[PDB]
């Protein structure tokens, strides 16, 4: 025939064999992180080797079918998919020296060390000695000196070796036909071939930026609410009239604001709920808590999870004969195996977290039917929201009484929904802007489009006229601060959180107005409704053979990002910051100068 | 009947090692003994799959000339050998006609086939011309053409080896796991008629 059967006939090939020795080196990852050997670490090298030379030889051989004359949609993204070799294109030498250059990355920050002069012999790490000294301080001359001397010596040993980096990107990029290295990451949001459904690899910034300007105000009157606080908590230090310096935002390079929660509330006499007392005091342990979460999921309408897991499962840690990581994460594995890894700790937040990873695991379960290359979510950024969706979901007071670890003894009131959403607003409108601001100056340092000898200078400044945060001392333009962060190290995508954090709220209210829980946003319990789970489930099985945006129609029947849902969670709050904070001086002065 | 008359046609349900899907084996079963009562009773054996004639009286109408079929399948598939469903191996490895008449046998071999190593002694034709006959077997490894072109049975590009390889290995949940399956057969009436068991009157 034409080469349509031919091409099916080959992604049959390379499905079964792709499966194969997917499957073998999944295995070998997890019996090394089950338990960590010399031997182990050539078996990573070796499986490692073996399924590098497999895509590069199934690539080459797979970049014969032209895509001019392909008429299906299914082996046409598998094509498109396979075809792209990757670092092929550039040559032993440059290929080399990126990987030599990446493993750089990789010393200079997990063994990239910073030593107390106290002690110069055994001191302490990036983690948690400079968190612990950043963020459970009070006086202020260690915080400014920790720093400035975190960028003092690392920012100096990277700067001629990111630009090196971002020129050798900037060679890659032009060797694929790429305008920047930029179009690159962007490109897992673009889809063609399908009218109506048509999204380019421009409209990310313009809609992204336009989602921004909607959200601003409600960021400028929590940080103008939060900057009062501080006014009126230690003014002895920060001008009244002055923005707020990074510095004093707990996190080392401002990321998060939740550890400023000492020093926000309002209701400081009213208990916040902890469920950790009744915990203990009933003798829960890992098995309850799964067998609870699997009773809550299967409530929801999905179906029970593999048998196979429990038999096959390391939830609580094997005392101490032998030593291996308990970082909580969710192992895909293929043949009718997943399986999760995580040391097992008595707090609320690794309850959300057992929860979260449950349905990671449940959607890796939903797509097994998908041929192997269509075994992914639509984008980057599915995964977060559909996990975080059942964490949201069970912090509620309303599921705890049901559950009955809580006594229905608590009433429900205003004040603990204030008390609510305040932390929730100090966990998400705090990192959206700095998300926003990351991705965004990534993006236009990767297009080229801007000069060099004052990059300082410029990103201060257009920090400050957006995120309204001043820098204590100048700086030169020697230093590289912005590379201080893990993921801008080892070349990760940053823009799934914004999307994460739209689409969780798309999601919970596109899934509580179906649910008929009429009342509060922020009381919707998704148990307990059928119909729910059968409408998330109808696009949650899809998993990429369709374009993102008919997946985002078929549980929103929206067809982008819309702010909407987000303003409408912290409607009471915001209302609460309007009605109190009238009297309180909003927004940041433009004409600051430290 | 007598029946002391034992033939080992009992063996195929309690063996050592099956054959592969390709090579599928086919039994001549006459002048036996005919119990098919125990068959019902035996707990390991789950999916017991009748199409052609009433399981429960199968024993009533006697079987003049019987068939015994053998091979070993993937867990999917199972459901693929009742008639009437087409894709692979229902059309590249065996056929069943619609018409036909008869029984499947099929049950887990978990702890029976399992390998630390992964065992890779079980092959299955994956490419096939036009299709197979039903109750036909395909034995010959010829370099498939694919399509067109002048690919003359060398290697590599367009042509390829029907005879795909297997994996099995105990960490494997349901759906990947090896399931054994039999398949019972009969048709009527042509040289003395042999065999029909527990009629009892
Ligand atoms: C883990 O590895 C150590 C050292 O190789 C060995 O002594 C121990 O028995 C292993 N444990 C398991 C469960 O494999
Ligand atoms: C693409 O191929 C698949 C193969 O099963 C088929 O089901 C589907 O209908 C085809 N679609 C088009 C548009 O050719
Ligand atoms: C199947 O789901 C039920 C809840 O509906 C659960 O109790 C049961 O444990 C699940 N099956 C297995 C094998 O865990
Ligand atoms: C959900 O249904 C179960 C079944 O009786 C019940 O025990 C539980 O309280 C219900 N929860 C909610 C929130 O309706
Ligand atoms: C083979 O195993 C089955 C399992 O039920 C048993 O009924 C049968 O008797 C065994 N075969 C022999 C010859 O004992």
């Amino acid at each position: 025939s034409t080469i349509e059967e031919q091409a099916k006939t080959f992604l049959d090939k390379f499905n079964h064999e792709a499966e194969d020795l997917f499957y073998q080196s999944s295995l070998a990852s997890w019996n090394y992180n089950t338990n960590i050997t010399e031997e182990n670490v050539q078996n990573m090298n070796n499986a490692g080797d073996k399924w590098s030379a497999f895509l590069k030889e199934q690539s080459t051989l797979a970049q014969m079918y032209p895509l001019q004359e392909i008429q299906n949609l299914t082996v046409k993204l598998q094509l498109q998919a396979l075809q792209q070799n990757g670092s092929s294109v550039l040559s032993e030498d440059k290929s080399k020296r990126l990987n030599t250059i990446l493993n750089t990355m990789s010393t200079i920050y997990s063994t990239g060390k910073v030593c107390n002069p106290d002690n110069p012999q055994e001191c302490l790490l990036l983690e948690p000695g400079l968190n612990e000294i950043m963020a459970n301080s009070l006086d202020y001359n260690e915080r400014l000196w920790a720093w400035e001397s975190w960028r003092s010596e690392v920012g100096k040993q990277l700067r001629p070796l990111y630009e090196e980096y971002v020129v050798l990107k900037n060679e890659m990029a032009r060797a694929n036909h790429y305008e920047d290295y930029g179009d690159y990451w962007r490109g897992d949001y673009e889809v063609n071939g399908v009218d109506g459904y048509d999204y380019s690899r421009g409209q990310l910034i313009e809609d992204v930026e336009h989602t921004f300007e909607e959200i601003k105000p409600l960021y400028e009157h929590l940080h103008a609410y939060v900057r009062a606080k501080l006014m009126n908590a230690y003014p002895s230090y920060i001008s009244p009239i002055g923005c707020l310096p990074a510095h004093l935002l707990g996190d080392m390079w401002g990321r998060f604001w939740t550890n400023l929660y000492s020093l926000t509330v309002p209701f400081g006499q009213k208990p916040n709920i902890d469920v950790t007392d009744a915990m203990v005091d009933q003798a829960w342990d890992a098995q309850r808590i799964f067998k609870e979460a699997e009773k809550f999921f299967v409530s929801v309408g999905l179906p029970n999870m593999t048998q196979g897991f429990w038999e096959n499962s390391m939830l609580t840690d094997p005392g101490n004969v032998q030593k291996a990581v308990c970082h909580p994460t969710a192992w895909d594995l293929g043949k009718g195996d997943f399986r999760i890894l995580m040391c097992t700790k008595v707090t609320m937040d690794d309850f959300l977290t057992a929860h979260h990873e449950m349905g990671h695991i449940q959607y890796d379960m939903a797509y097994a039917a998908q041929p192997f290359l269509l075994r992914n979510g639509a984008n980057e950024g599915f995964h977060e929201a559909v996990g975080e969706i059942m964490s949201l979901s069970a912090a509620t007071p309303k599921h705890l009484k049901s559950i009955g670890l809580l006594s229905p003894d608590f009433q429900e009131d205003n004040e603990t929904e204030i008390n609510f959403l305040l932390k929730q607003a100090l966990t998400i409108v705090g990192t959206l802007p700095f998300t926003y601001m990351l991705e965004k100056w990534r993006w236009m340092v990767f297009k080229g489009e801007i000069p060099k000898d004052q990059w300082m200078k410029k990103w201060w400044e257009m920090k400050r006229e957006i995120v309204g945060v001043v820098e204590p001392v100048p700086h030169d333009e020697t230093y590289c601060d912005p590379a201080s962060l893990f993921h801008v190290s080892n070349d990760y995508s940053f823009i799934r959180y914004y999307t994460r954090t739209l689409y969780q709220f798309q999601f919970q209210e596109a899934l509580c107005q179906a649910a008929k829980h009429e009342g509060p946003l922020h009381k919707c319990d998704i148990s307990n409704s059928t119909e729910a789970g059968q409408k998330l489930f109808n696009m949650l099985r899809l998993g990429k053979s369709e374009p993102w945006t008919l997946a985002l129609e078929n549980v929103v029947g929206a067809k982008n990002m819309n702010v909407r849902p987000l303003l409408n969670y912290f409607e009471p709050l915001f209302t609460w910051l309007k009605d109190q904070n009238k009297n309180s001086f909003v927004g940041w002065s433009t004409d600051w100068s430290p | 009947p007598n029946i002391t008359n034992l033939c080992p046609f009992d063996e195929v349900f309690n063996a050592t090692r099956f054959a592969s899907v390709y090579a599928w084996n086919r039994k001549r079963i006459s002048n036996c003994v005919a119990d098919y009562s125990v068959l019902y009773n035996l707990a390991p054996f789950f999916t017991f799959k009748c199409y052609g004639v009433s399981p429960t009286k199968l024993n009533d109408l006697c079987f003049t000339n019987v068939y015994a079929d053998s091979f070993v399948i993937r867990g999917d598939e199972v459901r693929q050998i009742a008639p009437g469903q087409t894709g692979n191996i229902a059309d590249y490895n065996y056929k069943l006609p619609d018409d036909f008449t008869g029984c499947v046998i099929a049950w887990n071999s978990n702890k029976l086939d399992s390998k630390v190593s992964g065992n890779y002694n079980y092959l299955y034709r994956l490419f096939r011309k036009s299709n197979l006959k039903p109750f036909e077997r395909d034995i010959s490894t010829e370099i498939y053409q694919a399509g067109n072109k002048p690919c003359n049975g060398v290697a590599g590009f367009n042509c390829y080896f029907p005879l795909r390889s297997y994996s099995f290995r105990p960490t494997y949940g349901v759906g990947h796991q090896p399931y054994r399956v039999v398949v019972l057969s009969f048709e009527l009436l042509h040289a003395p008629a042999t065999v029909c068991g527990p009629k009892k009157s």
